[PDB]
This record gives structure tokens, sequence and C-alpha cells, in this order.
RNA sequence: UGCCAGCCACCGCGGUCAUACGAUUAACCCAAAUUAAUAGAUCCACGGCGUAAAGAGUGUUUAAGAAAAAAAAUCACAAUAGAGUUAAAUUAUAACUAAGCUGUAAAAAGCCCUAGUUAAAAUAAAAUAACCCACGAAAGUGACUCUAAUAAUCCUGACACACGAUAGCUAGGACCCAAACUGGGAUUAGAUACCCCACUAUGCCUAGCCCUAAACCCAAAUAGUUACAUAACAAAACUA
RNA sequence: AAAAUG
């Protein structure tokens, strides 16, 4: 993509290599932002349209206690919330993209709808992705099983620590008086 | 603290250079009735045909030898702004961890 | 091998006379054309002829 | 200060370019045996690039040589000479299936 | 209610200005975290315009000095008998052994390419790897 | 808002205009920060920063829009197409 | 009253259906002034030229203008003008065989000095190569060989100079084949058309004119940039 | 092949 030029280290015989210095620099902020929303009782949803690891995304989300969407994204899901989901619902406060592109190789619906509804989006963007709309983009690899498992485990522990430390903070709040 | 330039210079993929006609070890992680999904480990997973000799010996987790042809099959077509990604790699089967 | 396309169409950057003049833009579509059904033809006119030869002779 | 940074130098893995069968060769109008391999044995047409597989210069040169030899009195136009009919097949066209 | 405009700017600006004007009377929870830890680039929409003319991308190809030796090794003997193991992080290949011999032969004050090549090829026999030259 | 009935179109426009809200930076809450010369599809707009005593000498629609926004002092000239949407 | 009477600056209104015609009431704006007409002031482009009006058919040059930072000039292939040659087909012309040949959806007309095969000058044109993209300023050029040869140490520039497809004119020559026009035969109510046959001007060479094209790639020339930025379609938007 | 008008 034209917008991945600053996020790349170079090109190894046609194949572009993403430098991991800015990847880690972005991932620190990404995990911190993801953990803070979970700490402040926020709804976190893992959007990912990729028919290889979708089962792993629902397993990770269920273990985290957050919500997931790996199936076909309907039209007015995030915009027409009072109709698609229920009379009055709570919009997800954070959207995690593990695969910003769908099976058509087009930008996802949710990355546009989150920007429309002022919903923070943290996303793993590949060399063919568009990071202009993602609030917290992390340049990485989303097609490697080890890379996606690493990202899923990192986002699992980021939520787990946030929730647990919220519980001990509330426990100390109870002892405060 | 080790720097990415330093570890990338010593990465095995850097040592391999071009991926044309290179012998690699891969491990099968998925099995279809006749297609074997072999992860040689570079970026993507190649798909191969089950041979006629010792066909029952190919199971999930088996290590095999591949002659890599291309890391990622992409090409340009008429009126296309970017390539058409196949999300796969090109490789052929030679043996199964001859040791 | 695919025929070359450089310097064929009429563009601002093309200095020479256009070579190819497309009826429709050369954009590869997402669907192929439906297969054509073959036109039928009469059968065994040859054997009908030898059938009628008996009738004309006998 | 990093000594492991990539250096901007020419590609070492640059494979040599493919050559036409007659790169750095001499095409002549008197070599009917050579000119006959690029013409059809039954009709006498001159094969194109997609059939012969020659880079841009030698295709025009072989065409000019055939056209010159056909009028100077060295090669027949309508057919390929049966004496040179048994030459090795260089063209990529297959008639009998 | 809110602002559903994407091309105007980023989400943080469209929430902050709405609250400053007084339309959005409720602070979203993520605004405080954005203020505390902002990202590197503001999430403003930028249209991917095509690049015409003589302009070219600014990415530079990754090439080192060891690639010159690896090209000679692959041109002479091709792929090594020891197949490449990409799972091992500390895996050293036959070409890696060849280039490690080449660098030390260079440090030994040898400037001739033939001397740097054939001597390394013979030295590999001391460790006992088989070289298959391609004719 | 577009509908078969005029009242329905009015209601649709009212309910759909709130969802798309801009914020206009107004210098000292009466005039824009700097003169703006903008080229839209086919409509040219030239707007110049104006003093406190020059109240909304603009087009008859720009005056209404700026009255809704909060701009009290402005001068605007529109050239080319005068299409309302553009 | 009902496309009648009539009204209007533009749109336009007149249906036993008029807030637009005529009258009444009511209302609005001016005011000793109010309307109508004619003159004025102001109003066109520091904008554009692919599809709406616009890039002139081409090159050179005079006058005139910009030289604002630095670089360059010249190579396979069908530029052009002369001279020579012809591989396939076609035909004038002879010999054997047949009574048919050509013709269309079907026919008719025409030719039976016809048709097939074997030999054959002259004229015209130059399969495949060409899925190539070169030459020439443009028009234009691709069967072969030879000679001459393709300006500028390279900005723009006319009403001046030189070219300028086909069509048409004059004189001489050529005429296989194609064909305006014309004469027959089909179809049609008509067919002075599309369909079939024959033939003339013409297409061919030399010399002299004519100076026109959807001469269009509807995108002017010279050096550039991918910055801002999609009226629509189309070949993306732009600078000096 | 054929074939007009409102
Ligand atoms: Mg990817
Ligand atoms: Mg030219
Ligand atoms: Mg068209
Ligand atoms: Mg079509
Ligand atoms: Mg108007
Ligand atoms: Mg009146
Ligand atoms: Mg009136
Ligand atoms: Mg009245
Ligand atoms: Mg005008
Ligand atoms: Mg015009
Ligand atoms: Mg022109
Ligand atoms: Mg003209
Ligand atoms: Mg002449
Ligand atoms: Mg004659
Ligand atoms: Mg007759
Ligand atoms: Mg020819
Ligand atoms: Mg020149
Ligand atoms: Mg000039
Ligand atoms: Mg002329
Ligand atoms: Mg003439
Ligand atoms: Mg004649
Ligand atoms: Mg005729
Ligand atoms: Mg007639
Ligand atoms: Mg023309
Ligand atoms: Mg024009
Ligand atoms: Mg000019
Ligand atoms: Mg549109
Ligand atoms: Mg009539
Ligand atoms: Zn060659």
């Amino acid at each position: 993509h034209r917008f991945m030029e600053p996020y790349l280290f170079g090109s190894r015989l046609g194949q572009d290599i993403i430098d991991l210095e800015q990847t880690a620099a972005h991932l620190q902020l990404a995990l911190n932002f993801t953990a803070h929303v979970a700490y402040r009782e926020g709804i976190i949803l893992f959007v990912s349209r990729h028919r290889q690891f979708a089962h792993l995304i629902e397993t990770t989300a269920r273990d985290c206690g957050e919500y997931a969407h790996t199936r076909y994204f309907k039209g007015g899901l995030l915009t027409n919330a009072p109709l698609l989901l229920g009379p009055g619902v709570r919009l997800p406060d954070l959207i995690i993209f593990l695969h910003t592109l769908n099976n058509v190789f087009e930008p996802h619906v949710a990355v546009r709808d989150a920007a429309k509804m002022n919903i923070p989006t943290v996303g793993i963007v590949d060399t063919n992705c568009n990071p202009a709309l993602i609030t917290y983009p992390v340049p990485g690899n989303d097609d490697s099983p080890p890379a996606v498992r690493l990202f899923c485990r990192l986002f699992q522990v980021a939520i787990s620590r946030a929730k647990e430390k919220r519980r001990q903070v509330e426990a100390l709040y109870r002892l405060q008086g | 603290v080790e720097s990415f330039a330093s570890m990338l210079r010593h990465s095995p993929l850097t040592q391999m250079g071009p991926a044309k006609n290179k012998l690699v070890i891969g491990q099968i992680f998925h099995i279809v009735e006749d297609d074997l999904y072999i992860d040689f480990g570079g970026k993507f997973h190649c798909v191969c045909k089950r041979p006629e000799v010792d066909g029952e010996k190919y199971q999930k987790g088996t290590r095999v030898r591949l002659r890599l042809l291309d890391l990622e099959l992409t090409s340009r077509f008429l009126g296309a702004t970017t390539d058409t990604t196949i999300l796969e790699a090109d490789a052929v089967l030679l043996g199964l961890q001859e040791s | 091998a695919t025929p070359s396309l450089r310097g064929r169409l009429a563009r601002l950057g093309n200095p020479r006379r256009p070579i190819l003049k497309p009826n429709k833009p050369l954009i590869l579509a997402n669907h192929v054309g439906e297969r054509r059904r073959e036109k039928g033809e009469a059968t065994c006119i040859t054997e009908m002829s030898v059938m009628m030869a008996c009738w004309k002779q006998n | 200060s990093n000594e492991d940074l990539p250096v901007p130098m020419e590609n070492p893995y640059k494979e040599p370019l493919k050559k036409c069968i007659l790169c750095e060769k001499h095409v002549d109008y008197k070599n009917v045996q050579l000119l006959s391999q690029f013409i059809s044995p039954f009709t006498g047409c001159i094969y194109g690039r997609h059939i012969t597989g020659l880079c841009g210069k030698k295709q025009k040169e072989i065409t000019k040589a055939i056209k010159r030899a056909q009028i100077l009195g060295f090669m027949p136009v309508t057919y390929k000479d049966p004496a040179y009919l048994k030459d090795p097949k260089v063209c990529n066209i297959k008639y009998r299936e | 209610a809110g602002s559903r405009l994407e091309t105007v700017g980023s989400i943080f600006s469209r929430t902050r200005d709405l609250i400053r004007a007084g339309v959005l009377k409720e602070k979203p929870l993520w605004l405080d975290i954005y203020n505390a830890f902002p990202p590197l680039r503001e999430p403003v929409f930028r249209r991917p315009r095509l690049r015409y003319g003589k302009a070219k991308a600014a990415v530079q190809d990754i090439f080192y000095h060891e690639d010159r030796i690896r090209a000679k090794f692959y041109s002479a003997y091709g792929s090594g008998p020891k197949a490449f193991d990409l799972f091992n992080p500390n895996f050293k290949s036959t070409c890696q052994r060849f280039v490690e011999k080449y660098i030390e032969l260079q440090r030994l004050g040898e400037t001739d390419e033939e001397k740097l090549f054939v001597e390394a090829g013979k030295a590999l026999l001391a460790e006992g790897v088989t070289l298959r030259r391609v004719g | 808002g577009k509908a078969t009935e005029r009242a329905d179109a009015f209601r649709k426009a009212k309910n759909r205009a709130v969802h798309y809200l801009h914020y206009i930076e107004r210098y000292e809450d009466h005039t824009i920060y700097h003169d703006i010369s903008l080229k839209f599809k086919r409509t040219h707009i030239k707007m110049k920063k104006q003093p406190r005593g020059y109240g909304l000498h603009c087009h008859r629609a720009i005056m209404t829009i700026c009255r809704l926004i909060g701009i009290k002092d402005l001068y605007a000239k529109v050239s080319g197409s005068v299409n309302m949407l553009n």
C-alpha cells in the first residue's frame, strides 16, 4: 500500500520487510489503550474477517470475556444499532482488527463504521492495509499462524490483567472505608 | 539489547536469499482428503498433492522436504492497481524428513 | 505470451500515434462469458442419399 | 552507528537475461537450410514471435532474409524444400494431434 | 447525537470539538485514555492517490555484502546439501558456513577472489561437508 | 431528506442533519480566522475576514448558514455555479 | 366570460373548474406623485478551448517575446526521390474433355467465342511475417536490389515560403481487375436503393493544376511536478 | 429476403 512506506524496513528480493522497532513502539501504546478500556469497564470487540483462524478468534474472545465478530459483517450493524441489535443497545467502546481486509481484499466495513460512530479502533495492519482510519495501527503480519497466535495471546493477557487489577482495585476500595 | 538489523541479517530467510529451487523442511499442519497443507515456515503455507508411494505415512505434524519455487504467488493483470494475492506459496514434494 | 501494451493506446504521455483503439476499456472483468451453445446440423444426409438411391433406381 | 544496516548496492542475484537462439549469430540470405526452419512445411508462411521465440532484432532480420532469398532465387515460396524438411524442429507449433 | 463525518478529520477532534461546542454533554470513556497516551499519528482520513510521473516509492532494498558471496555460492554449487530449517532461530546453513569462511579469509589479507573462493571451498572439506558443483 | 410527502421529507432532513455536525473555528466568535478561497466541483467561494461593524454581507444562503453557526460578521462572494447543494 | 373577450418584463393564464381576463370588497407598496415607453450609469474574459464556442491539416522563418538552476546532440525495422527485378493469383492466346458457366434466402437476367485441366506475355496490387510499433514535420509508408538521403551545438513564432490522403481538371500513354454513372434482372404499391450481371468516367505512369477531409488521437508548441485535488463521461489532476 | 404511417 502507498501508506505503508514509513512502516517498512525495506524489500528483501521483492518481499517487503516490516521493521519491528516501530511495530513494538505502536504495540506498546496499542496494548496500553486496549487494557485501559477493559479496566474502565468498556466493551471490546474483536472484528476479523479471515476464514482460517476465526475459531481461534472466538476462543480468545470467550476466554477474555469480550465480544467477537468473525462472520459476515451486516450492513447497518454499527450505524443502524437501534434496529439490527435491539431497541436500545450499547455500542462497542473498542474495536480490535486482526485482519483489516475481508475475503474480497477490500477495506473492512467496521473500520469505516467505527470512524463514523467515533469508536476507537486498534488494528494489525499488513503491507496491503490502509492505516489512515485506524486510531491505533500496528504494522505486522496477519497471515502467519505464529504471528496471529502471538497477537491473540498478547491481547488475551492485556485484557486479563486489566480486569484482574480492576478487581483488586475495587477490593482495596472496599477496605478504604 | 539486540537490534532488528542485527537479527534480520542473521535470520535464516536472509541466508536463503532467493527462494527459487531451494530445499526446505516443512511441517504439515492441516490435512484434506487429497491435499496437504505444508507450512515451510517462511510466510505462507503451501499446498501439495499426496504421492502414491507411502501415502499413508503423511499425517498431521509430519515433517517433509520441499523444493521451494516461490515465496508468494502474485502477478499483475489488466486494469489492476495492485497484485492479485493467492495467499499461498509454490513448492513441490521430494521426501518426508529423510534421516 | 501476452502481446505488449506499451505505446498502444492514446494517452497524454504517449507521443506516437495510437496503435490499439479499444471499443471498451481493457479492464479485466470479474466474470467470464457464458459458454456458447453449438448450432445444430442435419444428420446422415449421406445415408438418406443411399436410401433414396434404391428408390430412384428400383 | 549500526554496522548491520543494508547497503545500497547492485543486486547480486540478477540472473542473466534470456537470449534468442540466434543472439550474437550471423543471419544470411544464402542459408536456405537455416531459413527453412522458420517457414511452414505445408504452406510456407513465416512463423511469428509467439512461434519462433526470438528477440526483437533477429525476427525482423530473419523475415528480411527470407523475403530476399525468396526473390533472389534461392528458396521456394509456396513450400519448404524436402531436402531441408528433415531439419531439427526449432519452432513451437504442432500440427498433427 | 454525534458527527458521522470521516473525511473532515480524526475521531478525537470530532469528539473534542463537539464537547467544546456543548452538543455532546457526556464524555466518552476513551477520550481520557487518548489524552493520556496519544498514538504516533492522528487518525485523520487520507485518500490513497495514485503516484504518476517520475515519482517513486522511498523504500530502499535490503542488501548486504554477504549477498555477494551468497550469489557466488548459489551460482557455483547451488542449494546446499543441508536443507534450510526456518523454524530454528539460530540455524546456520552451508552458505552461512561459506560466508563465515569468506570473511575470515578476507581478514587473512587475501584480496584475490579466486583465492577467497577456492580456499574456502577446500576448507569446508576440513569440517567435512559435501559440495556438489553444478556443471 | 427525500420522501414522497413534504412533511416526511422535512422530518427526515431534521433527524438526519444532526448526525453530520461540523465545528467551525470562529475567531473571537464573530468572524473566521483568515480569508478562505475555496474551489468546489464548479462553485468558487471567496470569503474575507471582516470587522466587527460589517455584519453578514454574504449570499442569502451563506447568511442563513452562518447565522445558524454563530458568525455575525462576514463577507462572501460566490462565482461560477450557484447550486445550493454544492 | 369561458382558448371568446382579453392580460404579461420572463415563465406563462383563459375547462358552467380563473387568487393571472372585466367589475366589487379586502389587502400591499409609493406618494403630489404613480405607471408605460425610450435613453442612459452598471453589466462579457486576468475565464476557457477532449465531449457544450474554441488547439487553427503540417513544418520553417520575419517582426516580436521568454533564455530565469543545471544537463542534451546520432543509430536495428515500412521516411522520401530516382533506376532495375517479380513469388502467388488474374487475363489476351492454343490443346483435350463436358453441355453447361456465373449468379443468390430463392430466382431471373447475362454468357453458352461457355466451363475444367495443361502452357502463357502486358497491366494492376504487394498473402504469412505484423501477437511487430519503426520511419517521416504532417498527409503518408511495410514484395526485392542499388544510388542520393532523413535541417538546426536543437525555445515560441505568421496573413511569408514549402508540402498537403482520397475525390476532381488538362495533355500523352496504360487498362488484368474493381467500379460512380448507365442498361438489363430480382423485391416492393412505388425502388430512378440495399441483391445479381455487363460496361464508362475513375483507381495505374509522366508533366501541369486543384489545396479539400470525422486532415480527430476532436487533447497546440517548449521544459517540467505527482504537491492541492474526482461537475459527469472520457485519455488523471496541474505548472512556467 | 420483404416490411409504410399514426
Ligand atoms: Mg495480510
Ligand atoms: Mg515521430
Ligand atoms: Mg466508443
Ligand atoms: Mg462489455
Ligand atoms: Mg443561475
Ligand atoms: Mg392587469
Ligand atoms: Mg402579475
Ligand atoms: Mg384582475
Ligand atoms: Mg463566458
Ligand atoms: Mg468543439
Ligand atoms: Mg492538431
Ligand atoms: Mg479545416
Ligand atoms: Mg516516379
Ligand atoms: Mg492486353
Ligand atoms: Mg436464364
Ligand atoms: Mg506482397
Ligand atoms: Mg533531425
Ligand atoms: Mg519555430
Ligand atoms: Mg492534394
Ligand atoms: Mg487523380
Ligand atoms: Mg477504364
Ligand atoms: Mg466488373
Ligand atoms: Mg436497375
Ligand atoms: Mg488521418
Ligand atoms: Mg480539431
Ligand atoms: Mg503552435
Ligand atoms: Mg457519481
Ligand atoms: Mg403519409
Ligand atoms: Zn537475440
